[PDB]
RNA sequence: UUAAUUUAUUAAUGCAAACAGAAACCUGCAUUAAAAAUUUCGGUUGGGGCGACCUCGGAGCAGAACCCAACCUCCGAGCAGUACAUGCUAAGACUUCACCAGUCAAAGCGAACACUCAAUUGAUCCA
RNA sequence: GCCUGUUUACCAAAAACAUCACCUCUAGCAUCACCAGUAUUAGAGGCACCGCCUGC
RNA sequence: CCGAGCCUGGUGAUAGCUGGUUGUCCAAGAUAGAAUCUUAGUUCAACUUUAAAUUUGCCCACAGAACCCUCUAAAUCCCCUU
């Protein structure tokens, strides 16, 4: 018989409350004096960028945002190659807002084709797609691609003739089909140039051995812009306690089944909505290990300093990272969080 | 009447004492132009969301001091880390920052005394504050 | 009156219905030759970026 | 159901019966189809047009409607003009 | 749940007083469609004039 | 008591009324509080907790017509898209073990030359 | 627990309550209470005499 | 017999709860469920009873009832004769 008569219950605390806990402890000793910087800005609205649909009248809606001041940074980060001086995914073009600057994009219309004309989205969560280095012809796999963030810049660069998009959740997966429904015209959908599935990306390490060239994992992690907002489905409250536990060991060895899937000379990128570091380079470490202990694949990580360097007028960098690259949120500049590290498979 | 509804509101619905309320009304003047609604949100901001009991208020000048400027800052520091709501104890975890700190000093002096923040980052967070304080007057 | 009045307004309005239903299909089919011009001009677009790689 | 009135201790008749049903003098009960015009933009054709239909209560539920009204309504009525005056009787009924 | 799409009513061009309600995307423009009018007994142009709610 | 429902009552203001020439008392209608009044405490599961669960659908148990349970063993659904005759009517049947709901449908009229989807849903009253 | 004193008549006489002392709060005044009184007064409370104590 | 005195009245308050429910004899007569602020209850169905009408009922010969699926199961459903 359950007893409902205990001395002393703990308080209870909003799931917003209890992520901010945990992440006020954590992110303090890590980040020092620039986490009360990262703070505000986490519980700030992030700034959403907008990226032109090319399938769309994409120099017209660029043409229309120019007269909302937005500025192409994708643009400008090109240029900038040759100036500091695997290269960079082409065709994307994403406008944003100059730095400090609080304006929202205006909700996206359907254009003459019956497509929207443009996708709004984080900004910092466009540089794995384009630290990704896709190249035409290339067959891309990519690990929870649902809802569709990463999974659309994808079609947009027109470099990937067969995709392959899957994602536990059926309910994540069916938001993705809306998507790519809504944006990307049915022609490309039409055939199997875009396989949408829902399978344990654990299984990617055994059903597809070498068959893509680029790979690109986000595996699921303590998103902090959402944990801190959202009050649904939040993976601080108590009774989720016990996926928390365990989410580090899923990000390496969703990692390491991405990591079997790709062909040796390929690219695979991680990335991760996240600040901590127990789940950022430690996974990336951890992935490393597994893959020689037990298959004998060993892997090499790219330096993203140059990459760094040529988003630094755009994009928040932090400068102690052991392997990846860690975007971290500003006031001026809200993009963010955003890790993203670059191995490829020798 | 608009004078007996002013100290009748800070006697009953603020519960300011008696000796408290002529300090206040010799201190700061501007209670008795300001409306009755806002005077008593601005009260009450100090009392629960910031933790403020009613001798520091008095001797603090809280009420003389806009509506705005208050919650820029307050939500700033808040937000910051740096200020810390008490508890249901009034215990704290870290002291929070004097109260004629975070007022009295001008606004350049509370960004490197407290905040310890670049310029440009506290016009932004005004700009996006009042964004939501804008929009939370609409959804009401 | 009403009867009548609503027989007459039925009666004047059909009367314009086949110019408008007429109209109105021939703006569809011109809405979709815009999109479809556009199609095309994204190829001659993208035709400009194939220039270039070679 | 008041089975004796405390003014003239008689059986009294349940108003929600009568205004939601119609009782053929043959003893059928005629009554509506419960969700015939709610939500009609979400339902086909088929299911609309079953919806808009009169339909007849079973045995259980006619013996029930019986006991919550008066003899009043269930009179023969001679309405001038009655759409439902041909359905007031069976033909070539057996058992 | 956001509403994707709203529901609206169509009324007859032909002054008949037929109308009926369809489905159609919030991020569109009003529509104009070419319904069957049983009160005429032929298809009749219909424009959309009030938004009854969201779906 | 920051449960729900109320201000009759009390007190303080406002207006109307009523007056003087300004005011008060009283009365009516309001807004604030005060002090009270009425009523309730959903089930399921869980001895060492800080909850999960409640409706709908598929697979195993349930091996072959149907049906068949958990603390069960697993995955989901609370949509979207294409139509715009997704019009009007009508034999005969199915039916989630009742009912309520739900499903299929020849022919006919009218047009062309019973939409996809396992679930994707909410009765009455009332507005 | 300052002390004398008080309480569960009929299972608890106590460390509980009260208590001088101290503190806080409210009130500028007549004709049944407070009071035939008037801030050294009255009422509503907390603590339980007395004595001692820093940082800033 | 004071977490709200006693008495009278409303009052034969109400209780899905407990207890009780009086002569003889004979006959028929048991275990699918659904909904429910519902699982100590009730309603409907199933089952059971009486009366009445009518004609098939039960048992069951072949034939017949799915593939992805060899626990290639025991056996059902349907079913003329009898
Ligand atoms: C933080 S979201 C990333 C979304 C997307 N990659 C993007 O950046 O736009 C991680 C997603 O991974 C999915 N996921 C969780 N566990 C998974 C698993 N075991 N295998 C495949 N996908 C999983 C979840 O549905 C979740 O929506
Ligand atoms: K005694
Ligand atoms: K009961
Ligand atoms: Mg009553
Ligand atoms: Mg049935
Ligand atoms: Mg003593
Ligand atoms: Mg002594
Ligand atoms: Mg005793
Ligand atoms: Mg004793
Ligand atoms: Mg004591
Ligand atoms: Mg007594
Ligand atoms: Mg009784
Ligand atoms: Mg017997
Ligand atoms: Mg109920």
């Amino acid at each position: 018989r359950y007893k409902k008569k205990w001395a002393a219950t703990e308080p209870k605390f909003p799931a917003v409350r209890l992520a901010l806990q945990n992440f006020d402890m954590t992110y303090s000793v890590q980040f020092g004096d620039l986490w009360p910087s990262i703070r505000v800005s986490l519980l700030s609205e992030q700034k959403y960028g907008a990226l032109v649909n090319n399938f769309a009248a994409w120099d017209h809606v660029s043409a229309k945002l120019e007269q909302l001041s937005a500025k192409d940074f994708v643009n400008e980060a090109i240029s900038h190659w040759e100036l500091q001086s695997w290269a960079c995914s082409p065709n994307l073009r994403c406008f944003t807002f100059d730095r400090g600057d609080i304006s929202r994009f205006p909700p996206a219309r359907p254009g003459s084709l019956g497509v929207m004309e443009y996708y709004l989205m984080d900004a910092a969560s466009l540089l794995p797609v384009l630290a990704l280095g896709l190249q035409p012809g290339d067959i891309v796999l990519d690990l929870c691609a649902a809802p569709g963030g990463k999974t659309l810049a994808l079609l947009q660069t027109g470099c990937c003739r067969n995709l392959a998009a899957n994602d536990l959740s059926p309910s994540r997966i069916a938001r993705l089909q809306k998507i790519l429904h809504s944006y990307v015209p049915e022609e490309i959908r039409d055939g199997n140039q875009v396989r949408v599935t829902s399978w344990d990306g654990r299984k990617w390490g055994e059903l597809e051995g070498d068959t893509y060239d680029r790979v690109l994992v986000d595996v699921p992690c303590t998103t902090d812009r959402h944990s801190l907002h959202e009050e649904e489905n939040n993976i601080f409250k108590r009774s989720r306690k016990k996926e928390r536990q365990i989410l580090p060991v899923l990000q390496v060895q969703l990692l390491a089944a991405g990591l079997l899937a790709t062909k040796p000379g390929g690219h695979v990128v991680y990335s991760t909505c996240s600040l901590s570091h127990l789940q950022n380079e430690y996974v990336v470490q951890g992935a490393i290990e597994l893959l020689a202990n037990q298959y004998s694949i060993q892997v090499q990580v790219e330096d993203l300093t140059h990459f760094r360097r040529v988003f630094m007028d755009t994009f928040c960098f932090f400068s102690s990272c052991q392997v990846g690259e860690l975007v971290i949120p500003n006031l001026m500049a809200n993009f963010g969080p955003m890790y993203f590290c670059k191995m490829r498979r020798l | 009447q608009d004078i007996n509804d002013t100290v009748r509101l800070l006697k009953e619905k603020c519960l300011f004492t008696v000796q408290q309320v002529t300090k206040i009304l010799h201190s700061c003047p501007s209670v008795l132009r300001e409306d009755l609604g806002q005077l008593e949100y601005k009260f009450q901001y100090a009392y629960f969301r910031m933790g403020i009991k009613h001798p520091d208020i008095v001797k603090s000048e809280y009420l003389q001091y806009s509506l705005t400027k208050i919650k820029q800052r307050h939500i700033y520091l808040e937000r910051l880390g740096r200020y810390q709501t008490p508890d249901k104890k009034g215990q704290t975890q870290i002291p929070n920052p004097l109260l004629k700190d975070i007022l009295r000093v001008s606004e350049a002096e509370f960004l490197a005394r407290t905040a310890c923040t670049s310029v440009e980052e506290f016009q932004v967070f005004k700009k996006l504050l009042a964004r939501e304080e804008e929009e939370s007057e609409s959804s009401t | 009156q009403k009867r009548r009045e609503r027989e007459q307004h039925i009666a004047e309005c059909m009367a314009k219905m086949p110019q408008m239903i007429v109209n109105w299909q021939q703006q569809q089919r011109e809405n979709w030759e815009k999109a479809q011009a556009d199609k095309e001009r994204r190829a001659r677009l993208q035709a400009e970026a194939q220039e270039l790689l070679g | 159901l008041t089975y004796f009135s405390a003014r003239k201790g008689k059986r009294k008749t349940v108003k929600a019966v009568i205004d939601r049903f119609l009782r053929l003098h043959c003893g059928l009960w005629v009554r509506r189809k419960a969700g015939y015009k709610k939500k009609l933009w979400k339902k086909t054709p088929a299911r609309k047009k079953r919806l808009r239909e009169f339909v007849f209560c079973n045995k259980t539920q006619s013996k029930l409607l019986d006991k919550m009204t008066t003899s009043f309504w269930k009179r023969r009525n001679w309405y001038v003009d009655d759409p439902y005056q041909k359905y007031h009787d069976r033909t070539n009924l057996k058992v | 749940s956001k509403s994707k799409n709203i529901l609206v009513r169509m009324v007859s061009e032909a002054g008949t007083g037929f109308c009926f309600n369809t489905k159609r995307n919030r991020l569109r423009e009003k529509l104009t469609l070419l319904h069957y009018d049983p009160v005429v007994k032929q298809r009749v142009l219909f424009v959309e004039k009030k938004k009854i709610r969201s779906l």
